[PDB]
């Protein structure tokens, strides 16, 4: 939608950095699902509780990292 | 070139295009500019997002073969999105 109202240029816009980043946070979410689900069904309880550990870490790491991103992003382009 | 964001005016030429018509032979000049299409846009709006789309269809190879609902959801959504993008 946003990109349709713009002319094709030869440089990277700050709008691109922001869409691209959010895109990644969602892409890594999916990646996490696969990682968790994969080491989950593995027979041994060794991997199973690791699977659980990945969720616990994600539930906090993602938000923290996304907040860190915002801080860097806005200080870089809000100036 | 600054008022021409989408292309890059790489080369220009100055030539003659005199031709013989039914009403006579008419003298004619012809200037020619060569426009190279800027790639940055197509990299970001077409190529990158398609790779990112194909790569997603692969993360379903790591889901247990028992949970097919997850695989179809991925493979189909990425395929549908692919269509939209091309449209
Ligand atoms: C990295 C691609 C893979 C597929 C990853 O994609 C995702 C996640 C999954 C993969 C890991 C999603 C993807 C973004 C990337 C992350 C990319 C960035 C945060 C930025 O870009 C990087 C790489 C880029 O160089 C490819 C680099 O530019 C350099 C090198 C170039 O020369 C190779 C040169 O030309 C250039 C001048 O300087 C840049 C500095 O930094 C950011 C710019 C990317 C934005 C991407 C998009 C913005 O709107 C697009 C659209 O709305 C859409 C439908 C999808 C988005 C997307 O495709 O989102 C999108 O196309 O991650
Ligand atoms: C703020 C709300 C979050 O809610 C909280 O999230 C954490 C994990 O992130 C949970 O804690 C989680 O990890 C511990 C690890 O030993 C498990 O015992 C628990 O089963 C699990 O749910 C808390 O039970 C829940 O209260
Ligand atoms: C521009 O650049 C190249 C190099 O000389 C040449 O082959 C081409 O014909 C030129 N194009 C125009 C439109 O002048
Ligand atoms: C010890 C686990 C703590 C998990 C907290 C998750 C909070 C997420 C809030 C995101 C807005
Ligand atoms: C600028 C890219 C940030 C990606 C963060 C992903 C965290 C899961
Ligand atoms: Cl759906």
């Amino acid at each position: 939608g946003i990109n349709s109202q713009l002319p094709p240029v030869s440089y990277i816009k700050a709008i691109d950095v922001w869409i691209g980043a959010c895109m990644t946070f969602i892409f890594c979410a999916l990646l996490e699902f696969a990682l968790v689900n994969h080491i989950a069904n593995a027979g041994t309880t060794e991997w199973n509780d690791i699977s659980k550990r990945v969720d616990l870490i994600s539930r906090a790491l993602f938000p923290v990292l996304f907040f860190v991103f915002n801080i860097l992003y806005w200080s870089r382009f809000g100036h | 070139s600054s008022s021409l964001p989408s292309f890059q005016l790489t080369n220009t030429s100055t030539t003659y295009c005199t031709s013989v018509t039914n009403t006579g032979i008419y003298s004619c000049l012809r200037t020619t500019i060569q426009l190279k299409r800027e790639f940055s846009f197509y990299l970001l709006q077409l190529y990158i997002p398609s790779c990112m789309l194909v790569i997603v269809s692969w993360v379903s190879f790591w889901f247990d073969r028992t949970a097919i609902p997850a695989r179809v959801t991925l493979g189909v959504t990425t395929l549908l999105t692919m269509t939209a993008q091309s449209a």
